Parts: structure tokens; C-alpha cells; sequence
């Protein structure tokens, strides 16, 4: 900011599953959740399994 | 007007080992908005079934 | 992999195996072959016992 202050506004999730190559593709560059894929297991880029 | 929630929450397998830091590993419930037949499909068993 | 964490062909016939038991597990020829599966558990903690 202008008065050398810094503001942190959010923080990027990431996603993880407990089995890939179930995405259904969807066009563009993008996958869709579904079944044989698992839940969403969000996270942070931080650590973890990500 | 709506009921409330009436949930058993259940921390099964739940461990102390000083894992780091407190985060969540797995998490479920059982209830849902009212959904409409968007597909539908059929199992070699017999029986179709719409999602 | 699925969603249960079973090793499994491209079809949905499972994959089975000895399974492991014990702390610190060990495969056992005594068992019958039971479908393998990734767990997704936190692996326990162990006392130091020398140095």
C-alpha cells in the first residue's frame, strides 16, 4: 500500500484426491469432480500432502 | 419454519502425537438440498439409476 | 486407486493380497487373501528403546 504497510487478502486452496484419473474433463483446461474421484480434501499450499 | 439439526458428530480416531499442527483429515454428513434428474444411467446388476 | 483406496483393475475387480498386521506391522502367510488396501490413517508414534 502507499504508506509501506502490507494487507494479506485471502489465501489460495488448493484440492487433493484420493484417486486422480476419475475427472471428467470438461473442455476447457479444467476437471470436474465426481464419483471415482473422491471428495474435495481442501487444503493449503503450505504443507500437508500439497 | 425449518427444523433444526439434529447431528451425532463423532471424532472417531482421533490421536494426540503431537502431529505438527490441529487440522481435520476427514469429514461427512448425511443431508442435502432437493436435487432434479440431471442423467441417468443403467448397471449391468438390473438396475438403472438416475443422478 | 478409488474412492475406498483398493487396488483395483481397470474393470472393478478388486486386487487382493496377505494382509499386514501387527505394531510394527508384518505380513502373515496364516490369513486369507484379503482385498489390499492405502490407508489413509496417521501412523502411530514409536518410544525411543536405545541411543
Amino acid at each position: 500500500y502507499s504508506n509501506e504497510q502490507e494487507q494479506v487478502l485471502g489465501q489460495i486452496v488448493l484440492a487433493n484426491f484420493a484417486n486422480n484419473e476419475g475427472l471428467a474433463s470438461q473442455g476447457d483446461n479444467v476437471w470436474a469432480a465426481t464419483q471415482a474421484s473422491g471428495v474435495a480434501l481442501l487444503g493449503t499450499a503450505g504443507s500437508g500432502n500439497f | 419454519g425449518a427444523t433444526a439439526a439434529t447431528f451425532s458428530l463423532s471424532f472417531l480416531n482421533s490421536m494426540q502425537q503431537n502431529t505438527g499442527a490441529n487440522n481435520i483429515v476427514a469429514t461427512n454428513q448425511n443431508g442435502y438440498k432437493p436435487g432434479d434428474l440431471v442423467s441417468y444411467q443403467i448397471n449391468n446388476d438390473g438396475t438403472v439409476v438416475g443422478n | 486407486l478409488d474412492e475406498n483406496r483398493n487396488l483395483v483393475n481397470m474393470q472393478g475387480m478388486q486386487l487382493t493380497g496377505y494382509p499386514a498386521t501387527g505394531t510394527p506391522p508384518t505380513i502373515q502367510q496364516g490369513a486369507n487373501p484379503a482385498p489390499i488396501t492405502i490407508p489413509n490413517t496417521l501412523m502411530a508414534a514409536k518410544s525411543t528403546t536405545t541411543a
